[PDB]
């Protein structure tokens, strides 16, 4: 996911599926390729709480 | 009957009185009615006057209050009581507290309820309903503050039986150091039935009324009247201006009829100094009569100073709910309005009412305090007179909704309307206030925008712009045989002026007188402008090439009366306070001061300016065609560098002229380190537009290599950079194409160097101009004085010897240096 | 836009609306 | 002094100053600091075509009065006549089947909860703008749109009605769903449809006015937002109501 | 009682301070513009804390001394620091209201003397419709400014306060979270902050998804507390003194040796119980002068945390 919004959409997948395993590979704008305008922390701090209610998500940082 | 709640503890007994007759068994009891007001009296007088007991004094002679010293203390209780937040009464340091004028009721009481109190005024105190009160600030008198001490004096106004009761009518007035300071007006109601006809009376003060005798079967008729006793009967009143100062007792023998009427005091005449002078009395006298004549005349022939005028439309300003408290213990405790029936179930009770009403000044304060929040944007001082009817009783814990509208103007005044509801939608209170508008200053606008149609939308509603552009429009048509309106409304591009006829030979010889004086070589000159117009010539053509609303002398005139159309519309409106402070930026000033000081009628202001516009066409040589070799540009010095300053531009500016030898001054003194204004010679503008050009792109800042660096080397410094500018700008085709760098803008159409020393030639004649027009009787001084601040002196106007002092160090006039010299025209 | 143009963050309420017609070029670039 | 003098010599230099006015400079920064500063003028008025002096004001103002000002609590007012005429003159100016969108749901369930009218709830706002002070509401907002729609996006209340409204119109299908139905399960038994219970309140539109399933939640929905509060006495009142609400 | 034994009380308390009778009798109660006053407020909001405390050891079955033995510490935001220190003396249902007395009292003189060193006046109404309408609140002496860094806030308040005088100056009051802060101080100056700050914010209905992270608009709420004074401010500091010399005549003392948990101080986050000075006088500069650093305070450990205050949802708790 690039953005918050695509964050939500990978969380409403885990949930929908909550035994099977998802890596989610959070990138910041700072990545080589195709980039986001996204920071790559702010988003993070946001949504982590989140993300580790599901313990389905595997939550990979890169960038 | 005991009252707990007292002055000093010691509970307070009315003794109610009831005969029981057992020989009449239907009705045993029967209550005392002899002496019976003497007793409720007696109990009001322990809970409200501090005084030795007495109810024989005469209602007509003045009550006087002990004085009252106002104290922190004091106000400070008093506004948590009503629930009067706003800032003016909380104690800060440097500025002091102020009272609310509410507070006025707390010094007047022991006064004002005293006058219901003689034995020729006899009612039942426990009947009493307070009907209406008000407040009225003395004009120009500042509010109460917390040091003062505060005489109080009241005086029963009214006493007049009505069928359904008595009407008594008090008039409190506050002074603080020998002055009044403000009027209390409080109606009281005695319920009952009154044939005491020889105890009432009627002692009014009648508002002035002024006539303007215009014509003389108005002075045939004041001459008619008995009552127009004159001290001189030989006196010319025509074209006078009389103010009556009246005063009427009317004592009655009955409801409708009056057993004796009198009118009485000065007839007064306004000088042409505006001083007023006694020059005559009212003396009506007549027994059994209807009416008071004098006043009936005054009302139709005449006016009063003032006249309220109604917005169009009523602006809903709020709709606000203030909540009357629980008990009406702590009003009561500071106002000294101890009435049982505020606080005492039993008392209430004998007076059928529906319980321990909040007391009606509780409820006026209560909403005063609102209106002082959203009409006077929280500021005390605005709130100049106040008044409340109280209409129906109100109990504690309600809700109370008032709205309050913006309903006229009288003089600049704001005029306001309330009404307060409570939840069964039922009228209370209703009441008006007088509300100064903010402190204001007007700024008349000077030459730039002169657009076709400019002032026409204004002349088509207004009565007032009317009168403003049709009798400059008939002057200029009878003066200089053209309309002014018609050069606005079509901005024609050539206008010929024909002098055929006794009205054009006339209009002919307006022209012929006009002169101007310049430098021609060697002395002053005096010319004619319009030098073509002889005593032989039948026409005279002015020409421009876009139309001639853009030529200064039809420009001049046009700006001006657009303005002083605009304000008369304004001060038709009611919408202009007495005291405003007023400028003009350059051409402005005339139009402030036929505004603001009536200082030239409209058709002396409109020569004077077109006299101005024709002086500043012909005071520069133009002689190719309309194009001279002065100019003008405007600098902003900020954006050549950020330390550049109006120290900086002085010095480069006065260099460039004392070097060059060509004339460049600054002219326009407008926004600080943003907008000044330099006017001269074209060549002087395009050294300084380009010595200004260098800097900017060389970053040499002067005040760092100023008096810092290099001393009168500076000098050296800007000389070189003048002379490679100055040589450069000479070389160009004779009239110049002036262009704009960075700091600097060519104002376009502007060819003639103004508000320099360069027209300090061509003054005599413009001098000996205004004072044809400009007439000594029409200066009021009174409407000058600290409120012009002229642009020659930003000094506000004022007639002392050091105003005078500073006009010559920048005029150099003998007519002033002949009066500083004999400055002893103290002795008359 | 029109509420600011009746008169900063006039040009990115401008940029905003140059964005979204690019998207929207796509979008009836893929229903041609 | 007398005034007849005082009179003569006020005449002489008010002719003084005008006659050399305009062959000396005008000293427009001084005048500006009398009339700001020395009287701490409220309000300035420009009299004129143009409001070139209500800028130069409004620029000295900004430049050398902020400090001043502040310390005074003095609010200023620069008005020209040419553009500011109302402050100045005090005269301002005043049948098919459809399931439910969730723009109107939404309008209803925020109108409901804020105890006011379905028009005084402008769609283009967000939730903590109309319910900014109390905290409280704001959440209980989220709470009953959680119940409602399901899944939200992230922070629902910084993000206009209007905006949020498709964010659901997306993933919902014209469910009334647990919130809305509950509300007006009590709409109808609470107030005084006295006798008549939902299915005897549906069949009414759908009869007299001709409006199925979906149309017919439409309608409740905007009593809901129209509640009487007051009590009504009868069948022939709360027809009335149905009919004004349809 | 303390209405009549205090000077010049029943000036300020003009409809009293009978909370049976406005329960009892939902009518006679007086409106919500007067019970909003701190003179009325503060012993009022020490009353329902207390009585959330009461509610919960009687349904438990504990006298007060038995609950606070389960309590690890206890703390206060701003005033609750006064019902905190309370809770830490109480023992029997018998010498519970004689701690009760002394929250109340001390609650009470906060509550009267802050009244009068810096009461609250009337806006003009054009500030308040422009706050109204801005979607700030109501003006008030206290404006918290969510979702920007402690720094940030800081420098907002150096260019505000640079054109102010020393006693118009508006400060960080409170510190509750990382990006969560109230700035105290007279609501003319603190009106002055919310236009510097409506400046920098952004438009709502934007999208700001396709700009560079770091050239975004920060996008932050600032409201209007609905208090009636400023707490944690300079503006209080005459009070300080009078109500020092007010506990000490209505004999008021809190001492270390009967408060039997922990009291974090609201400051630096340390034990009240451990103090060379007076508790008493100390709780007074951090409800009066002293700004609330909430992190620090909060720093002890514990699986959890009781809410008593006021607000619930909306209260100190979440």
């Amino acid at each position: 996911p690039g953005s918050i919004d695509a964050i939500s959409q990978v969380i409403n997948i885990a949930k929908a599926h909550p035994n099977f395993p998802i890596a989610l590979q959070w990138t910041g704008g700072r990545g080589g390729g195709h980039h986001s305008f996204e920071d790559a922390h702010t988003p993070m701090l946001q949504m982590y709480s989140k993300i580790r209610r599901h313990p389905n998500i595997m939550l990979i940082f890169g960038s | 009957m005991i009252e707990n709640r007292t002055m000093d503890g010691k509970p307070v007994s009315l003794p109610l009185l009831y005969n029981f007759n057992p020989d009449n068994g239907f009705a045993p009891i029967s209550e005392v009615m002899e002496d019976r007001n003497q007793r409720i009296k007696e109990m009001y007088w322990k809970l409200w006057i501090d005084e030795p007991f007495n109810l024989d004094f005469d209602p007509r002679d003045v009550i006087k209050g002990k004085d009252f010293e106002i104290t922190a203390k004091e106000v400070y209780d008093f506004t948590h009581a009503v629930g009067n937040n706003c800032e003016d009464f909380v104690s800060r340091p440097d500025r002091t507290m102020l009272a609310p004028m509410d507070f006025a009721i707390v010094v007047g009481w022991r006064a004002i309820i005293k006058a219901i109190f003689p034995n020729t005024v006899d009612g039942d105190l426990l009947k009493l309903v307070h009907l209406s009160n008000g407040y009225k600030m003395i004009p120009g008198a500042k509010p109460l503050q917390v040091g003062d001490v505060v005489s109080t004096t009241a005086v029963i106004e009214s006493v007049v039986n009505q069928p359904t009761g008595k009407i008594v009518d008090v008039v409190g007035t506050l002074s603080r150091n020998g002055k009044p300071v403000m009027e209390v007006t409080s109606s009281f109601f005695y319920r009952g039935n009154y044939t005491d006809f020889e105890n009432t009376f009627q002692k009014t003060v009648e508002p002035v009324y002024q006539m303007h005798i215009k014509t003389s079967k108005d002075i045939a008729v004041l001459r008619s009247k008995e009552w127009f006793q004159l001290d001189d009967e030989d006196f010319d009143l025509l074209n006078k201006t009389l103010t009556f100062e009246t005063e009427t007792e009317v004592t009655f023998k009955n409801a409708n009829i009056f057993s004796s009427v009198k009118c009485f005091g000065p007839i007064k005449v306004e000088l042409p100094t505006k001083e007023t002078v006694e020059i005559g009395i009212v003396d009506y006298e007549a027994g059994a009569s209807h009416g008071n004549p004098v006043v009936d005349f005054l009302k139709r022939n005449g006016s009063t100073l003032e006249q309220k005028v109604n917005l169009e439309n009523p602006i809903p300003i709020a709709v606000l709910d203030s909540y009357t408290p629980s008990t009406n213990e702590p009003y009561a405790r500071v106002s000294g309005d101890l009435n049982p029936i505020h606080v005492s179930r039993h008392f209430a009770s004998y007076a059928n009412l529906p319980g321990t009403i909040t007391h009606g000044m509780f409820s006026s304060a209560s909403v005063r305090a609102l209106i002082e929040n959203w009409a006077a944007d929280s500021v005390s001082s605005r709130v100049r007179g106040y008044t409340c009817q109280f209409v129906d009783m109100v109990l504690p814990n309600t809700a109370l909704k008032t709205s309050i509208q913006h309903v006229g103007m009288i003089n600049g005044r704001k005029l306001i309307k309330f009404e307060t509801r409570n939840e069964d939608d039922v009228v209370v209170l209703t009441g008006e206030a007088e509300i100064e508008q903010p402190v204001t200053t007007f700024v008349f606008t000077g030459q730039g925008s002169q657009e076709q149609g400019m002032g026409m939308d204004l002349y088509k509603t207004s009565k007032a712009a009317q009168d403003v552009w049709n009798r400059a429009d008939n002057h200029f048509k009878d003066t200089y045989g053209f309309s002014i309106l018609d050069i606005v409304i079509n901005n024609p591009v050539n206008l010929t002026i024909h002098f055929g006829g006794e009205k054009g030979k006339r209009i002919r010889e307006n022209y012929s007188a006009m002169i101007f004086e310049t430098i021609v070589d060697g002395k002053l000159k005096t010319e004619k402008i319009f030098k073509e117009i002889n005593e032989h010539s039948t026409s005279y053509t002015f020409r421009s090439e876009k139309g001639l609303l853009s030529a200064t002398q039809f420009t001049q005139p046009a700006l001006t009366l657009m303005e002083k159309a605009a304000f008369e519309d304004l001060k038709s409106k009611g919408l202009i306070p007495a005291d405003a402070t007023f400028a003009g930026h350059s051409l402005g000033e005339y139009a402030a001061l036929a505004s603001l000081a009536d200082v030239m009628s409209i058709e002396s202001l409109v020569e004077v300016v077109f006299y101005r516009g024709m002086t500043m066409q012909v005071a520069v040589p133009r002689d190719e065609l309309g194009r001279s070799n002065y100019g003008m540009i405007a600098i902003n010095p900020g954006r050549v560098a950020a330390s550049f300053s109006q120290e900086a531009l002085q010095y480069v500016v006065e260099r460039v002229g004392k070097r060059t030898g060509w004339l460049v001054e600054i002219v326009n003194y407008n926004v600080e380190n943003q907008q000044y204004v330099a006017a001269g010679d074209l060549r002087a503008l395009d050294t300084v537009t380009n010595v200004l050009n260098f800097i900017k792109l060389q970053k040499i800042d002067i005040i760092e290599l100023q008096k810092s660096l290099s001393l009168e080397e500076v000098e050296g410094h800007l000389f070189e950079i003048i002379d490679e500018a100055s040589k450069k700008s000479a070389v160009k085709p004779r009239p110049l194409k002036l262009e704009r760098g960075f700091a600097c803008i060519p104002l376009v159409g502007i060819s003639v160097p103004f508000h320099s020393t360069y027209l300090m030639n061509g003054v005599k004649p413009f001098k000996s101009f205004l004072k044809k027009n400009i007439i000594k009787e029409n200066v009021k001084v009174a409407r000058l004085a600290g409120k012009y601040i002229p642009n020659l002196t930003a000094k506000p106007f004022q007639v002392t010897k050091e105003y005078f002092q500073d006009v010559y160090d920048l005029t150099g006039s003998e007519p002033i240096k002949e009066i500083i010299d004999n400055w002893e025209k103290y002795e008359q | 836009i029109a509420k600011l143009e009746g008169a900063g963050d006039l040009a990115l309420y401008k940029d905003s609306v140059r964005e979204n017609e690019i998207v929207l070029n796509n979008y009836n670039e893929r229903v041609d | 002094m007398k005034p007849e003098v005082e009179q003569e010599l006020a005449h002489i230099l008010l002719t003084e100053l005008l006659a050399y006015q305009f062959a000396s400079p005008v000293r427009w920064i001084e005048t500006q600091d009398v009339f700001l500063k020395d009287f701490n003028t409220e309000r300035v008025v420009e009299i004129g075509p143009s409001p070139t002096l209500a800028g130069m004001a409004q620029r000295t103002l900004k430049n050398k009065y902020e400090s001043y000002d502040a310390a005074l609590s003095l609010h200023r007012e620069i008005l020209c006549y040419s553009k500011d005429a109302k402050e100045i003159y005090y005269t301002p100016d005043p049948i098919a089947d459809e399931p439910v969108k969730a723009s109107l749901l939404l309008h209803v369930l925020v109108a409901h909860k804020l105890k006011k009218s379905l028009d005084s709830i402008p769609m283009s706002k967000t939730i903590k703008d109309l319910v900014g002070g109390k905290s409280t509401v704001q959440n209980e907002i989220l709470g009953d749109l959680g119940k409602e729609f399901g899944t939200t996006p992230e922070k629902p209340e910084e993000t206009p009605l209007e905006e949020l409204a498709e964010t659901f119109q997306d993933t919902f299908s014209g469910a009334l769903g647990k919130q809305s139905s509950s509300l007006l399960s009590r709409l109808i038994s609470s107030k005084m449809p006295g006798g008549f219970t939902i299915t005897v309140a549906r069949k009414y539109l759908q009869t007299r006015w001709g409006l199925p399933s979906g149309r017919q939640d439409g309608v409740l929905l905007v009593a809901l937002s129209n509640e009487p509060a007051a009590r009504l006495g009868s069948e022939a009142d709360a027809k009335a109501f149905l009919d004004s609400m349809a | 009682e303390l209405i009549r034994t205090t000077l010049d009380a029943e000036k300020v308390f003009t409809q009293g301070l009978n909370i049976l009778e406005w329960l009892e009798n939902p009518s006679n109660t007086p409106d919500k513009d007067y019970l909003l006053s701190i003179p009325i407020s503060c012993p009022l909001i020490g009353v329902i804390q207390l009585a959330h405390y009461v509610v919960t050891a009687k349904l438990l079955g504990f006298t007060p001394g038995e609950l606070r033995s389960y309590l690890k510490g206890a703390t206060g935001h701003s005033q609750g620091l006064v019902t905190a220190v309370a809770i830490a003396e109480t023992d029997s249902w018998e010498s519970f209201f004689v701690s009760v007395r002394k929250a109340i009292t001390v609650l009470f003189f906060i509550g009267v003397r802050c009244y009068e060193a810096y009461p609250n006046t009337s806006l003009p109404p054009s500030i308040l419709e422009d706050s109204l309408e801005n979607n700030e609140g109501v003006p008030s002496p206290m404006l918290s400014i969510s979702n920007l860094t402690q720094e940030q806030v800081q420098d907002y308040v150096n260019k505000t306060n640079s054109h102010l005088p020393a006693g118009k100056q508006v400060e960080i009051s409170l510190v509750n979270g990382a990006k969560n802060l109230v700035v105290s101080g007279p609501p003319q100056s603190l009106y002055g902050l919310n236009l510097t700050l409506r400046k920098a914010k952004a438009p709502s209905g934007l999208d700001q998804s396709r700009i560079p992270f770091s050239e975004r608009k920060l996008k932050f709420s600032n409201r209007f507390l609905p208090v009636a004074s400023p707490f944690h401010s300079h503006l209080l500091v005459p009070a300080s003194d009078l109500i020092n010399k007010d506990l000490v005549k209505n004999n008021v003392s809190f001492n270390a040796k009967d408060i039997q948990i922990p009291v974090y101080d609201t400051f630096d986050g340390s034990d009240l119980r451990v103090l060379s000075g007076s508790i008493s006088e100390r709780i007074v500069d951090c409800i009066i002068r002293l700004p609330v650093k909430w992190e620090t305070t909060t720093q002890f450990k514990a699986t959890h945390i009781l809410d008593f205050g006021p607000g619930g949802a909306s209260g100190l708790g979440v």
